[PDB]
């Protein structure tokens, strides 16, 4: 079924997939922020959010492997 | 004034909840499948709905809370202000405890000019170096156009094609 | 499981949360160099690069597993080899054209 | 401090109506309010309301009274009248003291909360098992009409 179109749209799911993991992988890199902007609540919001993004990249880095 | 900003932050907390505990309902069975058929998409929801928690409520203000005086009204019906008073008080966080006497005994361990202050200022600089590197990076791959292959001319040779002629 | 306990319980902080706050949307009222989110940056960063580390020293051993004894490697390997000792293969779902002598 | 807590005096304080808004104000259970407050300087000749608004400390008043259940006390902190700033808590919620405190800091700790408890569900859920790269002649109507008799 549309073997041509089949392959296109295979394809264009890798190079998206591809382009979303290099996203991710530059935002993680970019939303370090190392300088104490958690003003309102440091040791719980600064932690939690922290262990957010750790976790969403880790989750990023393996989906683009897979 | 600030009220507005209270309700968004409960509709987004209240929409998190939901949504993990669909996801967790959905995907229970007694037993958590080890192949991914979901657990990526929920940490990802999540992290994102507490990733916008947390910018809406640093962002700015788009306290006291008095007993009761419609969502709150399904938790708290037949109109009883004693509820909403006793369960506003009731944190232990056991752990929490040891984190932070872990992080009071010295938060640097070593140090006084290069302690945490120092620490983070180096790691902002390295951050930001990094940035600007994948940045320079980004600029630099987002000049591709597109993929232009090339293949046979048909259009000149078939009217250029052999005739009567 | 454990998963599932920490998930109920956050969801159930999440609704009392909610519920307080729609509650005062009732009566309300207006009443150390730790370096938390200094730590908590570093912290978050290693617990990600080891799972990372982790996830791609995986990898590079499965692939250099599959390089190396070239025997169980049954996705398009023993496939290509077959394909260049029998018939054509009209992938329709995985494999068809036995030797039907349509040739 | 005392917020997480909901202590109440038994002994001490044996009601929270008007008069007994007092005696709970002046016998803390656990925590109420500070020694250096103003409620300590007008319980000095005699304990009312007027002299602890003419008095400059911290003063105990009461955010809303009602004798039935509960009564929202309103610990003003302001040494300057026609202004009540709630700082300490002595409230007389469901004859009780209640907590009174910022939601800030329990959101905080919610939120602390969720977070712990989702990292560890996919700290656990992360590894569980192996997950690496690596008819046409059933002419069974015959059987139907046989069944059918």
């Amino acid at each position: 079924q549309s073997k041509e179109t089949l392959l296109q749209s295979y394809n264009k799911r890798l190079k998206d997939d591809i382009k979303s993991i290099m996203d991710n992988f530059t935002e993680i890199i970019k939303t370090a922020k190392i300088e104490d902007e958690t003003q309102v609540s440091r040791a719980t919001q600064g932690e939690q959010d922290n262990y957010e993004m750790h976790v969403r990249a880790a989750n990023i880095v393996r989906a683009g492997e897979s | 004034q600030l009220e507005a900003s209270l309700d968004a932050l409960l509709n987004q907390v209240a929409d998190l909840k939901n949504s993990l505990g669909s996801f967790i309902y959905k995907l229970e069975n007694e037993y958590d499948r080890l192949t991914w058929p979901s657990v990526l998409d929920s940490f990802a929801l999540l992290s994102g709905q507490l990733n916008t928690l947390n910018k809406v409520l640093k962002h700015e203000k788009t306290q006291v809370i008095i007993p009761l005086v419609e969502d709150l009204m399904r938790q708290t019906e037949g109109r009883v202000p004693v509820f909403s008073h006793e369960v506003v008080p009731d944190k232990p966080d056991p752990e929490v405890e040891e984190q932070e006497k872990q992080l009071t005994t010295d938060a640097a361990r070593i140090g006084a000019d290069a302690a945490q202050k120092q620490i983070q200022s180096l790691n902002k600089m390295c951050s930001n170096l990094l940035e600007k590197i994948s940045k320079e990076e980004r600029e630099s791959e987002s000049g591709g156009l597109r993929p232009n292959k090339q293949t046979f001319n048909p259009g000149d040779t078939n009217a250029l094609v052999a005739a009567v002629a | 499981d454990s998963v599932r306990n920490n998930l109920r319980s956050a969801l159930t902080e999440m609704c009392v949360l909610y519920d307080v706050l729609s509650i005062v949307r009732k009566k309300f009222m207006t009443l150390s160099p730790q370096t938390l989110q200094l730590i908590s940056k570093k912290k978050s960063l290693a617990g990600a690069a080891q799972i990372l580390l982790k996830g791609a020293e995986r990898l590079t051993k499965s692939v250099a597993e599959n390089q190396e004894n070239k025997l169980q490697r049954d996705f398009n390997s023993e496939l290509l080899r077959l394909r260049q000792h029998w018939k054509l293969r009209k992938v329709g779902d995985k494999i068809l054209g036995d030797l039907s002598y349509r040739s | 401090n005392l917020l997480g807590i909901s202590w109440v005096d038994s002994s001490w304080i044996p009601i929270l109506n008007s008069g007994s808004v007092l005696d709970y104000f002046s016998e803390r259970s656990n925590p109420f309010y500070d020694r250096t407050c103003n409620n300590e300087v007008v319980k000095m000749q005699r304990l009312t309301l007027e002299h602890l608004n003419q008095m400059v400390g911290i003063e105990y008043i009461l955010l809303h009274a009602q004798e039935p259940i509960l009564f929202i006390i309103r610990k003003q902190q302001r040494q300057s009248p026609a202004q009540v700033i709630p700082l300490a808590d002595y409230y007389i919620i469901a004859g009780v003291i209640y907590q009174a405190p910022d939601l800030g800091s329990v959101i905080n700790s919610r939120v602390l909360t969720a977070v712990h408890g989702i990292q560890s569900a996919f700290d656990e859920a992360m590894s569980y098992c192996r997950y690496h790269p690596s008819t046409v002649s059933t002419k069974g109507p015959p059987e139907k009409r046989m069944r059918l008799q």
